[PDB]
């Protein structure tokens, strides 16, 4: 769950877009969990 | 385990 947050989503576009979901807030963050 | 739509499209 360190690697990859737990309570969190993966959506990974091949047009060069990485952004992920958060299943608890339902809210989209671009932002990198383990950065900050 | 869910597809939305990018919030920047």
């Amino acid at each position: 769950d360190v690697p990859l947050p737990a309570g969190w989503e993966m959506a990974k576009t091949s047009s060069g877009q990485r952004y992920f979901l958060n299943h608890i807030d339902q809210t989209t963050t671009w932002q990198d969990p383990r950065k900050a | 385990s869910t597809y939305p739509h990018s919030p920047t499209s």
